RNA sequence: UUUUUUUUUUUUUUUUUUUUUUUUUUUUUUUUUUUUUUUUUUUUUUUUUUUUUUUUUUUUUUUUUUUU
């Protein structure tokens, strides 16, 4: 406990502690602890050919069976091929030595599932034409099965078309108009383990000449993780280095999502890691780096970006159940003190000319912004306002947030225009 | 032994394999899944041997949970599953009570009334499936005269308790008595 | 007793004691100390199928038995699949340890049920398509079963058969439109620990492939725990840390509230618990964590929740019986001390960049908000405004209660229009 | 590492570090000195004649 | 004790006595009359191959054996030439005799060491290309795990890449950026040893061709004897003669770290000595000229120095628990006395008697001009004390 | 007035730095310059909830309708 709390009418402790209404963070450094693989359970007792054929026909059918299409999947990509050249270590595994041909499920543990095989619906006029469109296909459909609104799923249903022409240029639509069955293949851990290591794969190897499925797959880069993308966006937006952006942080719960974010041993910074993937690897079944478990890092960031002319931080979902106000406040004198004083500062010097005029009517103290990008120097100025927003600050939200037409319910843009456009 | 090595004379205590009497009340529960059912009882011995390949259990009482799980595959009753074709075998028994087991292990560490469970899958063949334990062996101090413990196993079955008790590697022998006598684990185990 | 109480005509004790009107709380640790195991009666001297047909031509004739679904949900729900990857221990008992399979039945003690069992409606025609959506169903009427109002009971309804329709595709509804026999379901013993027991293995599971059968059970997490809900909902929307929260309580029984809502031995901070359903597995029979033995904490939490303009405490039925001034003055200071005076405070810091200017007029005694958000110092400044309200806070409150509309009876919402809103 | 974040409520570090949303640079350098060669993988069991037809 | 303490309620004595929270100090000679020797344990069972392969794959997968290195770090170093030409004896011990040819580890008894010895993950692919630079980057990844800072850390490894480059050209790096394992080699004995024996042999050969294993080893070098380091210092930087500047010391705590610093047996003015090492080789597990045994001569050089404008003295750290009014008055006292006359102790002392004891504005101002305009001055150091208390 | 004994709603003991791996302390360095709610069956108290989510962001690489 961090502080104790007492009864006084007889000087009793409590110890106050919050309800499992969400379930606690997992990092994927304790799943590597407790296990040092990741097991993918698949069906491999049949022909590729039979596997092509039950796919095909369940797709065309739209009865499509999960176990059918996960064994196929591995059967279609049994691409040993692609050269690693660095060691490809992560999270303390082996995965390659910088030279050896890698394949796709080289990176995950492979078992054998236990369970019946539904019977399927066989086809033999399918010759060996699976691996030029169907493999992306099949995971393409996992990312348009994720929108869950009519619009963009039929944008991304189309762009997949597309992408699978580009190799087959025939291609006759399979899953039917209707009958969505795709949407439940998200559900399935093997599916996404599946999708997510194919994604790692193409990922590390983006030359290779089946690059092409990276579509219906990037959304598993990263996936749950829209605070670390929204930190990223924050720290590209101002310019502002994040060891120095972190400093920034107010409000006092935005304190504890950014301590849980950066513990060390997660190594978020590298690319060719399995963080993108802790979820859908089943390393985290709770992600600590997502939006819902960290609302208010989120919102801020979002608010923060807005206000700074970002054409990202207009549709993020602004979160629920969170104090708005002080959040706001803290957002915008940040959001100020980036917009308002640009640093403009000497870098670098040829041997001499480094220094600043000093003594050359160096007047600081004023009802004027300090001119400069320090923490406590913004703080020492809003407290000498008493801790309200000046005139001038809401000016510089107005003008930030104005002309921003077709704006989306729910989101910070709109949130925005409601609070800092009075 | 002492005709390898120099100085490793006996204790005066137990010489050897002074024989003691260890009164003790326990519970069992058990619960066997198989593929198939059990044909034979030599079988269903063999599934349930190797309930501690990968032993976390009780030192004290390891013994003692051998001779449980020897009488919880004993009275293995089926269940309506088992029939014609339901779904996989599933196997059940429970028995609960106090007995007295002699044996010549030694002096035994006091016990305490805790549960531990245990699980394992087997592999004897052409039978798969896993298993289910519990048992709660404890130390009786009471006075209050106890059953044999191997009376517990009925006569219909085990037709050779000399090797269906030993498929779970005890060693068994007989006092010239009528009363079996605990020897020792498997050696070394 | 507290002390004691003396009436001064004999200098005579009194000694008064409540009346046993409400039954006292039960704690699950109690429980759990009484018995090691949870008792689970069933009747298992049935086949599988021929326990299909019972409940299904039950189901279709609305006259089905509770042995006989309790049974068949116990023969279709012998998924011994789901692999633990940490230990599960939970109130001292050891449900699994960090790799071991285990079912939904292996964390609660099965028994036989003692009773004669009844004749059934025995159908041979229903195939083995049953555990993909039969339990679905049954357990989605026990969610169904408690909104007893129509307009809601139709969405539930709706609900259930599109989430059964994902799996069998066919789904002709069972139970008539009227002759609802789900409402007693509640009543029976058996059934919640077993709807209880499939909800707690499924969460800890989330990944699962009969993951859907949450729905219908999700209602049994946090059963008749109103006021450690609001609680953890009143720590999200304040903002503050969820230990300073504690100390803003007032009004005397809201502090004994508190002492027997967080009795330190009772595990509410863990998700993989027993706690959350210590009502439907028998663990306590009177939930120490309801709002009808809790009204006061549940009232001035909704209240202040409200006030800091929370979509959720505004459907929060309103207590019957208990204090509507006090409460309603101590919510109305903490909704006026967190909403309009913003901590806003440095967090990180680069070596150096701390403290904040006390040298800089830094005047405390004002007849202005304290600009702060510690107990004692808005206490003093209330204290210092003679417990009168001011005006700014009912302009506050009017204006975190106003455009309120579609409020519902008897609720927060309602009362605060009423009260806040003159 | 430049300089270190500390925490004002129990002086405590975090060590905060950027996602990578993009991939990190590679240089030519560090290529030619894994491999001192640029393989180029073709397929000559054909006649030039077949080949341009 | 020095003269007896008598409690007034009976005359009877008390001997107060320290308690030994800190250990006591050990002087290198009484370990040379302890022991006539330096006893190095490694274990010789093993290939030079073998165990080059073996610190190689361990090196690149970050699990190596400090067993292993020691071993490889014997066998890769017993490079016998190099030439002597003056005796080299030191704390009565015949190291060579002018112009015999000496190795590395020549000067340090060698024994067998008594463990196990692990696996190893040795590469038979490997050419004898290991003393160029393997032997140089094993040494200097001590100096660089001595660090603990993660910037100077970056700069010690960007330069000894750099000194690696030199010799073969190619030099992937082989200690993986992150969980740096070298940080525990310095807690081990035998590696210390092999260290500063490396580093002394090479203080001897400037011009050796290995000489470029001085990289790493260099730290070796009057290693925890800052105290003497910034009496040498305070010795340079004014001019004044060492035999001169020792009577101005004062506040009676200086003067006991003075003479437990200068006993006569230790022999620390002679350059090519063990008395730089006497903490790497074992010597002395307490070193006498450490800044933690002598703290309040170290604030009171240091402080001296800097207000003498030195650039060295503002990077060095406060001691911590001693008194420092008393030590700041005698430090500003010499260093007036220096800056203001271009030198008499006891004059000085007059001088500031005549003002009862206390600092003239004219000190103040003087420490001032020495202390103002330091920019980029670092916390707990003697500057930013400096600059807090002498720039009011 | 009192049953006798009592007299810190004082106490397990030992403690007394939210001090401590040791060694350090130039974020110096290769070397060399009968009662009386016309109350209640019980449990209830978002006409909140499948889970995971939070851009109608994303093939990778691109960022002169520049160039032999």
């Amino acid at each position: 406990m961090s502080v104790t709390v007492k009864r006084i009418i007889d000087n009793t402790v409590i110890v106050p502690k919050l309800p499992a209404n969400e379930d606690p963070v997992e990092y994927p450094a304790d799943y590597f602890r407790k296990s040092k693989e990741i097991p993918l359970y698949i069906n491999t007792t049949k022909s590729l050919s039979d596997l092509r054929g039950y796919v095909y026909q369940g797709l065309k059918s739209g009865n499509v069976s999960i176990i059918h299409v996960n064994s196929y999947l591995y059967g279609a990509l049994k691409d040993i091929r692609g050269k690693l050249d660095k060691d490809w270590s992560s999270f303390g595994i082996n995965i390659g030595k910088a030279g050896d041909t890698i394949g796709i499920f080289d990176l995950v543990s492979l078992k054998a599932l236990d369970g019946v095989l539904p019977d399927g619906v066989s086809d033999a006029s399918r010759t060996s034409a699976d691996d030029k469109w169907l493999p992306l296909y099949l995971l393409g459909l996992y990312r348009v099965g994720r929108t869950q609104m009519p619009e963009y799923r039929k944008k991304l249903m189309d762009g997949l078309t597309n992408q699978c022409k580009m190799i087959n240029e025939q291609f006759e639509p399979l899953v039917p108009e209707g009958r969505d069955i795709f949407d439940v293949w998200g559900n399935d851990s093997n599916y996404t383990k599946i999708v997510a290591a194919v994604d790692m794969f193409f990922h590390m190897f983006k030359k290779h000449e089946c690059a092409s499925f990276r579509y219906g797959t990037i959304v598993s880069r990263f996936k749950d993780c829209a605070a670390l993308a929204t930190f990223g966006h924050l720290c590209k937006i101002t310019g502002m280095s994040t060891e120095d952006v972190t400093t920034w942080i107010l409000n006092r719960e935005v304190a504890d999502e950014m301590v849980q974010m950066m513990l060390p041993g997660q190594e978020i910074d590298k690319a060719d890691s399995y963080m993108p993937y802790l979820i859908d690897f089943g390393l985290s079944s709770k992600s600590p780096y997502s939006s819902v478990k960290n609302p208010a890092f989120h919102f801020w960031g979002q608010l923060t970006a807005l206000l700074l002319r970002s054409t990202r931080a207009r549709n993020a979902r602004q979160p629920d159940d969170i104090e708005y106000t002080s959040l706001t406040t803290a957002g915008l004198l940040y959001a100020y003190a980036v917009g308002s004083s640009a640093d403009l500062a000497q870098q670098f010097c040829v041997g001499d000319n480094k220094y600043t005029p000093d003594d050359s009517t160096g007047g600081l103290t004023t009802n004027a912004p300090p001119q400069g990008r320090d923490v406590v120097e913004w703080l020492g100025w809003f407290e000498d306002q008493n801790r309200k927003p000046t005139p001038d600050m809401m000016q510089y939200a107005k003008r930030a947030v104005m002309s921003l037409q077709g704006l989306r319910e729910k989101t910070i843009g709109k949130y925005a225009k409601s609070e800092f456009d009075k | 032994l002492s005709n390898d090595f120099f100085g490793m004379e006996d204790m005066d205590l137990y010489d050897k394999d002074s024989l003691r009497y260890e009164k003790f009340r326990f519970m069992l529960k058990m619960t066997v899944r198989s593929n198939k059912p059990f044909r034979s009882y030599d079988d269903v011995t063999a599934a349930v041997s190797q309930w501690d390949n990968s032993y976390i259990g009780m030192v004290g009482k390891r013994p003692f949970y051998k001779i449980i799980a020897l009488i919880g595959s004993s009275h293995l009753q089926a269940t309506p599953a088992v029939l014609a074709d339901l779904n996989q075998p599933e196997y059940y028994a429970t028995l609960t009570g106090r007995c007295f087991l002699p044996h010549r292990l030694g002096l035994i560490p006091p016990m305490f009334n805790v549960s531990e469970t245990f699980r394992k899958p087997f592999n004897i063949g052409i039978y798969k499936g896993t298993l289910d334990f519990t048992f709660t062996v404890s130390d009786d101090e009471s006075n209050e005269k106890v059953p044999h413990v191997w009376e517990y196993m009925n006569p219909k079955y085990q037709s050779q308790i000399q090797k269906e008790g030993l498929k779970f590697g005890l060693i068994l022998s007989k006092k010239a008595t009528g009363t079996w006598v605990l020897d020792q684990l498997s050696p070394f185990k």
